[PDB]
């Protein structure tokens, strides 16, 4: 539950990055030092932030597909003429 | 290649080439259109012989459908002779008897092919795998990328079904043509199938208006 | 909190794609996929479904096995989310669909594959054929096409030019596309299912032949 | 290989060809040739069960082998058997040598391996060694007649063209064809002997190769086990 | 398409023939 905050900036990240908007500023900093150790700021956690929202937008692996693609013999005068004239006939 | 025309009397010429890319250009398009059009025409003739099989419950059900059996063997021999039809034109009759045999799990349906027929020393029988062409039906379609009520997507379905047969009516006709030795072997080998019909059919296919092709199928086969 | 629906709608997008129904081909990527299991985590009536996934996570050569209860919980649930029919092998394709994208470490591009690691014989395609003519020439016909049955053609010809409009409009390359995929679908799945190895390359080989001839 | 038959009338040039590939034909020559194979043999079996009925044999074989006692049946079955399988190789014989004895062996002192029925002749008429126990163990194996034994593509063709009460099972069959393998060598060994000495009988039996030089002359002019090729599996290790 | 369409109406005209035009740094845009 304490990294809730961070964890609503994260799952906003996804797809696009959205954009970051003070108490709970220090909770989260304070957070996040704890998962660590080393001093911080909202700079390194925009950082990470990054960090997991490219990740989540980075492609994963996928499985096969039909791919589609779009696409000499010539028709001589005789059958091309015996299946014009049958239709001249037909014409009324 | 170009094209001159000139005043006999005078040495004047007024020379015209002509290019051949414009005019491929317009040959493939009409082609293309014209293909189009006669694919759509089989299709729609197809749909309409189905309707004249006398189902009001559709396709797709019309597989889903368990005890209905008589409907799917009927069905199943229009579509086989009407592809027959489609390969000979002249013939608009079948054998006189036909069998048909409703195979319903995966201990009885061979992958790849759930359409098959061997005989029984008097007949061909028909083997069919309702459970596979039923889910093989049963796909969502992308019926999106790139006064009968019909739909694109169950003109996917007829398309589908037809080329399921179509492929079964490969098998069949090299059945009957060569002895269930060479079925066997297209079965096992398709490329056996461009030697059996570059010799009867070229002398064409309703497939063979596209080519397909599974991406990244190199690395797939290893 | 959350969105419902979001996450919602993505996990059945990626049940969907996996299950290999929706033969539209669309990317994934891992705001997908943590979409979807969040999902999973937080829906109750699909928490049976999420713990699955839980197990695919882990080394995933082994599928849990599940009481009779629980298997018909587990497929209530995902067609309830699907919104259907399923079974049991769409369920181990979720299995291993899933494990191995969790397999998949982060990348910038996407490894096309192919259905394994479901069903435990390792089966040929050659014997397989032979097994299937015992079981299918053991089984007396029901069915009985007598005379020379004459194909009824429908001469409606206005019904013909009815039909031929309606789906004019239709993008006939879509149509070929949607079916193709669903045929190598149906070849990968039930040569899966068999555990037979899939000989894709005599699937290629048909359209190198329609090609030709 | 192929062959192009040339159809034409000799009113104009107008000329049709035909390839014809071989290999079908070939395979319905030996698809021929097995099921009449198939059908000789299961009628030579069929009549030598039936003159075994006919020999008043009322339990069947496997407990005629465990009678000790009933010698007078072992005798009669053994004679009967030997009979058929001359006759096989001599059809018109169907008879043989006015006086016949017959000798039992029932343990390990008086039973060897490989050659469980032998013959020595006591210089003045052959004897029929038999060993009870040997054969009583073999019918005795259990059996299976359900586990089908075996070109993958021509086995596809054979299957798919293959378009598939006195109480008696599979398992007799088994127990018969056995006897009458096992009597078939053992009847080669005695043509080895009859046609060229004990001791040639004993070189044959030492070396069965020699049944090579002696009946592919004579027995090739075929067995019932020539039917298949018969080895034993990875035999080329196995020797190693 | 347009060189090919026009090689039969615009040859017998453009305006913007009369310089060369490029964009810059195919070496190492294309790169």
């Amino acid at each position: 539950e304490k990294y809730h905050s961070l964890f609503k900036l994260l799952e906003t990240t996804f797809d696009d990055y959205t954009c970051r908007p003070q108490v709970q500023t220090d909770t989260l900093l304070d957070a996040v030092r704890s998962l660590l150790s080393t001093t911080i700021d909202l700079t390194t956690v925009d950082i990470m932030r990054s960090s997991f929202a490219r990740c989540f937008n980075s492609p994963i692996m996928r499985y096969a597909k039909i791919v589609l693609l779009q696409n000499d013999k010539r028709t001589t005068l005789e059958e091309l003429l015996i299946e014009r004239g049958e239709k001249i006939q037909m014409l009324q | 290649v170009r094209t001159v025309t000139e005043i006999v009397n005078s040495d004047e010429k007024i020379q015209k080439t002509y290019e051949l890319a414009e005019f491929d250009l317009k040959n493939l398009s009409s082609l293309e259109s014209y293909e189009t059009l006669k694919i759509k025409l089989a299709l729609s003739k197809y749909m309409a012989m189905l309707s004249t099989l006398e189902m009001t419950q559709p396709l797709l059900e019309i597989f889903r459908n368990k005890a209905d059996t008589r409907q799917i063997a009927a069905v199943v021999f229009s579509t086989l002779a009407f592809i027959h039809n489609r390969f000979h034109p002249l013939v608009t009759n079948f054998t006189n008897k036909m069998e048909f045999v409703v195979t319903e799990t995966n201990d009885t349906s061979i992958p790849g092919e759930p359409i098959l027929f061997t005989e029984n020393e008097g007949v061909l029988l028909c083997s069919v795998d309702r459970p596979s062409i039923v889910k093989m039906l049963s796909r969502e379609f992308d019926t999106e990328a790139l006064d009968f009520s019909i739909t694109e997507v169950e003109a996917t379905q007829y398309l589908t079904l037809l080329l399921t047969v179509e492929h079964a009516y490969l098998h069949y006709y090299i059945f009957k043509n060569y002895g269930v030795f060479e079925y066997c072997k297209s079965l096992t080998d398709h490329s056996l199938f461009t030697n059996k019909l570059r010799s009867t059919m070229s002398t064409n296919l309703l497939l063979s208006k596209f080519k397909f092709t599974i991406e990244d199928f190199d690395k797939i086969n290893s | 909190l959350i969105n419902m629906r979001r996450y919602r709608n993505a996990a059945r997008k990626l049940i969907h794609h996996y299950s290999l129904n929706s033969t539209s081909s669309t990317e994934y990527k891992i705001s997908d996929v943590v979409m979807t299991m969040i999902f999973l985590l937080r829906s109750e009536k699909y928490h049976s479904l999420f713990k699955l996934l839980e197990t695919t996570f882990d080394d995933y050569t082994c599928r849990p096995q599940m009481t009779q209860v629980q298997t018909d919980t587990l497929l209530d649930a995902v067609r309830s989310l699907l919104e259907m029919t399923i079974d049991l092998t769409t369920v181990d394709i979720m299995r291993s669909s899933f494990a191995r994208c969790f397999n998949s470490p982060i990348m910038r591009y996407a490894k096309i594959v192919l259905l394994q690691n479901v069903a435990d014989k390792r089966t040929t395609l050659e014997e397989l054929l032979i097994e299937r003519g015992e079981k299918i020439q053991m089984l007396q016909p029901q069915q009985y096409i007598n005379s020379g049955t004459e194909i009824p053609f429908c001469d409606d010809a206005e019904f013909l030019n009815r039909l031929l409009k309606h789906i004019d409009p239709y993008p006939l390359s879509r149509m070929y596309y949607n079916a193709a995929n669903t045929m190598f679908y149906t070849t990968m799945e039930n040569y899966a299912v068999s555990n037979c190895k899939f000989n894709i390359e005599d699937y290629n080989n048909i359209f190198k032949v329609m090609e030709n001839i």
